[PDB]
């Protein structure tokens, strides 16, 4: 029984009935007048944000290692969201992530999808410091590595340390899901706003990192497709931005 | 300081089974008997232990499936059987006995098992 | 009135101290989601356990995968390990292990979940076995059959849950004490093999997760052994 | 298989000079419950029955002179003879009785320097 | 049923742990000797750093206790009858003036709370409240401090706790008296959010999360090899 969701009235989407992770248990919601530093009331643009911003499709192969995007920068050029990031100073939002693989029953594998909040990345050379380009490209996917990378200004892309310094087997403590091609084929994760101040600039701060890591490598016979595509969808929810009007009566 | 005896040194033949007994001058209470072999070089090598008072049997993997152990506590004589003997087994076969759980205090006399092809 | 023991500084005292900055109105707290109230909330979540750390996979992802292959293997053992968290090299690095190492006394039961990360058309059986603390591990499939066992059918069921209980004379057992042949062993054996239809992969991989039940308590906080370095940084 | 490694060279020294020899039992020989070392040194008169000299790695044997002193903990173990003698010719071995199999050392003959 | 009181956040993060051992002279020497300074942070003690970094956001007070022990110094012209010694303990909140040497004007600023402690009593204590602009200290910060998207990466954010300075009030004409300061730090009323996996690689920087690629666990003999590390005994002969 396929189900068709048309958020934004300009985007089509078909998905089956599945389980949904709600992040840390809280549903995303607008900021109320209780926990706000500014008495100036922020505006809430949601007419064009609430649509499915289908990212590019990546190719899971037999020798791949992992991938990871940095939000909210991943939607830097996606339509009206990029316009809002450019035209406003302070902004706040939660997200809804759909990840789907399209593989027949003769393939096999297992993926881990996590959303790590405040992911600080280590450097490839211990003494130096990372640069802005190595943390994330605009809307593509950065890749991990099997072997130590010996770069000079790049992050540490070793897969079994996640670039953070923790064991990759202990990332299940974060909001996560498993895509097991034997029985399961999709993942849905709802992520609220997690930060120490009610609003913050989108360009200077990376709210969180989406990580996809294959634990069991893809396998197939000689006569089969050489890859399994992975497709990512985001749907911003509960967006707010500061107000640009004169609070003082004039 | 208690002395220790055995069957004795005899000149054997190929594929002629050699029964080396080991006499007893102690009890059979949780103590152990074993052998090692004195080759021309590299000293000693363990062949297999037997623990009277525990009914425990064990063999070295260098002799596994090739040597067997039989023991008679009542008669004070216990056998160390072997067959398919080669010409490279000729060594001084020492019988050691231990009144302890983990120790190797006492030692034997020796038997010469040289053969003639 | 006062003993000379009244004027002392005891490092484990809980008394009110004079405020350095009175009349300072602190920032009100907001509702950041995901608050934790107790570290036992952390050890109850699943973590992937490196069961395959044979000295060449500890520096790779391969340590997490248990290899299963189909063929002439009649009763060869898939895997086996001793069930002693906090000290065993299999468990001491996961969430449960690194929470336990901060403590010196632990009590409760453990949970293991095996997930068959294989093809969707592969059929077979597996015989999980559990041996209590007062027993030697099995060596033949028949021996593991006559103890406590569960038969896992990888065609009908894709995941298996095994709950290891708490058996001990005393309430709290020390974390750092190696109980030789007194902790219990878990072993898995081939039962039928692995059957695949034409044109499908002939090998698979069985991941394992280990976590805590609701029954733990911990006691006697201490310092972890994993932080060998002690100097002040820089 | 537990392995032990004797010193590459024998004594090759004059009579009556203090000598130090060592056995490296790779696999650990210290027991948690007892804090015992299951390693004993042996002397083998060529043609006669060999006998151990220092057992438990801390105790001199009964009937053994005071010149032989064996110590050590962990994987390494060491032995000292305060003054070597010429009539005490043997091949010194180190034997571990921690776990099966029972492995002997490498040997160390009392060679000739005179 | 077994209680879980011993594992709660308070009982896990309210242990008083020594964070700084310093020494300072009294009369003779260059100006940098005569005072002892320390910036309050939890990124230099590896054990405390690991325990704090187990979480992401924290909110707590600070109780600080000073164990000051003084002694005489060998040399020439030793005093025989100095009455007592007194120490000034100064807390400098963020945005406060900082002394650059002993006998500076900043030691008399009325905005910096000071403790005058005379030796022989119980050690001095103070309790600093939650001093910050934001609503929680954040251990891990992903981003840049300046909105131009360049600067120090993930550091020197809006979280600070100030500095602490100690000096000898007693000007001493004859002899030099050394003193040693030990600072004990303890959080109170701790609130923690967003748990994290504990770290694996050795710590290398007091400001970065830089590291070396380390293994995931300890090696093992075989995939299906149980321990069996019990020697020969009465059981298992």
């Amino acid at each position: 029984r396929v189900r068709s969701i048309t958020l934004g009235n300009s985007t089509i989407t078909t998905q089956e009935c599945a389980n949904v992770v709600v992040g840390y248990g809280v549903w995303p919601s607008y900021l109320q007048d209780n926990e706000a530093t500014a008495e100036d009331q922020p505006t809430q643009p949601d007419v064009a944000t609430c649509r499915f911003y289908t990212l590019d499709s990546i190719q899971w192969q037999k020798e791949s290692d992992g991938w990871w995007w940095k939000f909210p920068e991943a939607l830097k050029n996606m339509g009206l969201f990029g316009q809002n990031m450019e035209y406003h100073y302070l902004g706040r939002s939660g997200y809804t992530i759909h990840v789907q693989c399209n593989a027949s029953k003769f393939h096999q594998g297992c993926l881990l999808v996590v959303c790590v909040p405040e992911a600080e990345m280590g450097c490839s050379d211990v003494e130096r410091e990372v640069v802005a380009a190595s943390l994330s490209s605009e809307d593509t996917a950065k890749s991990f590595s099997r072997t130590e990378s010996n770069g000079q200004h790049t992050v540490q892309t070793v897969v079994y340390n996640a670039g953070m310094g923790v064991g990759v087997g202990n990332l299940t403590i974060f909001p996560h899901q498993w895509i097991n091609l034997r029985t399961n084929n999709s993942a849905t994760i709802v992520m609220p706003y997690i930060n120490s101040v009610p609003m913050d600039n989108m360009f200077r701060h990376y709210n969180f990192t989406l990580m996809i890591i294959p634990f069991a490598k893809l396998e197939y016979t000689e006569q089969a497709s050489n890859y399994v595509p992975i497709t990512v969808t985001v749907a911003p929810m509960c967006a707010e931005y500061n107000g640009l009007r004169l609070a003082s009566h004039q | 300081e208690v002395q220790l005896q055995q069957s004795g040194p005899e000149l054997a033949r190929p594929w002629a089974s050699v029964k080396i007994s080991c006499q007893a001058f102690y009890t059979f209470s949780n103590y152990g008997m074993q052998w090692v072999k004195q080759s021309p070089g590299q000293g000693l090598e363990w062949i297999g232990p037997f623990y009277p008072g525990n009914a425990d049997t064990s063999y070295n993997q260098k002799f596994k499936g090739k040597a067997t152990l039989t023991a008679d506590k009542s008669s004070s004589t216990a056998y160390m059987q072997f067959s398919s003997l080669t010409s490279e087994d000729s060594a001084v076969y020492y019988c050691a006995r231990v009144v302890a759980t983990t120790d190797f205090d006492y030692w034997g006399q020796g038997t010469t098992v040289t053969v003639s092809s | 009135m006062l003993t000379p023991g009244s004027n002392q500084f005891l490092t484990s005292d809980d008394f009110q101290s004079p405020s350095a900055m009175p009349q300072f109105d602190v920032t009100p707290e907001m509702k950041i989601p995901g608050e934790v109230h107790n570290l036992m909330e952390i050890a109850e979540v699943d973590s992937v356990v490196p069961v395959n750390n044979t000295k060449e996979n500890i520096n790779s992802m391969e340590a997490y995968r248990i290899p299963v292959t189909g063929g002439d293997q009649l009763h060869t053992q898939v895997f086996g390990f001793q069930m002693q968290p906090g000290l065993n090299s299999v468990f001491k690095r996961t969430l449960l292990g690194e929470i336990l190492n901060y403590y010196a006394h632990w009590s409760g039961s453990v949970k293991l979940t095996f997930v068959f990360c294989g093809s969707a058309m592969a059929t077979g059986k597996f015989l999980l076995a559990y041996s209590p603390p007062g027993a030697s591990p099995p060596q033949n499939r028949k021996q593991a059959m006559l103890g406590t066992h569960v038969i896992w059918d990888v065609g009908l069921q894709s995941s298996c849950v095994l709950c290891i209980p708490w058996i001990s004379q005393t309430h709290y057992r020390l974390v750092q004490q190696d109980e030789y042949t007194s902790a219990g062993y878990v072993t898995c054996w081939y039962q039928t093999g692995l059957i695949v239809p034409p044109g499908a992969p002939p090998s698979c991989t069985i991941l394992c997760f280990a976590s805590a039940c609701n029954d733990f308590s911990v006691r006697n906080l201490r310092d972890t052994p994993f932080i060998e370095q002690t100097q002040l940084l820089q | 298989y537990i392995e032990a490694s004797q010193s590459p060279s024998s004594l090759a020294v004059s009579v009556g000079e203090k000598v130090t020899m060592s056995c490296k039992s790779s696999q650990s020989l210290l027991y948690s419950s007892n804090q015992k070392n299951y390693l004993a040194w042996f002397q083998q008169k060529p043609g006669q029955s060999p006998k151990l000299l220092i057992y438990w790695a801390s105790t001199r044997e009964s009937g053994v002179p005071d010149r032989f002193t064996g110590s050590g903990s962990g994987t390494d173990f060491t032995l000292t003879i305060s003054s070597v003698k010429a009539e005490d010719l043997a091949v010194y071995y180190c034997q571990q009785y921690y776990s099966y199999p029972y492995t002997f050392g490498g040997g160390t003959k009392l060679k000739i320097k005179r | 049923y077994h209680s879980r009181t011993e594992s709660s956040i308070e009982n896990f993060l309210c242990r008083a742990a020594c964070v700084y051992i310093a020494t300072y002279a009294s009369a003779g020497g260059t100006p940098t000797e005569r005072y002892a300074s320390w910036r309050i942070n939890t990124r230099q003690m590896v054990q405390l750093r690991r325990k704090f970094e187990l979480f992401t956001y924290l909110r707590f007070d600070m109780e600080i206790t000073f164990v000051i022990t003084s002694t005489q110094d060998p040399g020439t012209q030793l005093a025989q009858d100095m009455p007592v010694l007194t120490h000034q303990i100064m807390y400098i909140p963020p945005g406060g003036p900082v002394p650059n040497s002993a006998t500076d004007f900043a030691w008399q600023s009325s905005t910096n709370p000071s403790i005058f402690w005379t030796e022989g009593c119980a050690p001095a204590r103070m309790s600093v409240p939650f001093i910050s602009i934001g609503n929680a200290y954040s251990n891990f910060y992903d981003g840049w401090s300046h909105f131009t998207q360049e600067g120090v990466y993930g550091f020197n954010s809006l979280n600070n706790m100030g500095h602490i300075y100690v000096r000898h009030v007693n000007e001493q004409s004859l002899g030099v008296s050394t003193s040693t300061l030990r600072v004990y730090f303890k959080p109170k009323h701790v609130r923690a959010w967003v748990p994290r996996p504990p770290r694996l690689s050795p710590y290398v920087k007091s400001s970065n999360v830089n590291f070396k690629p380390t293994a995931v666990t300890t090696e093992r003999k075989d995939i299906n090899d149980v321990g069996t590390l019990r020697p020969v005994g009465y059981t298992n002969h």
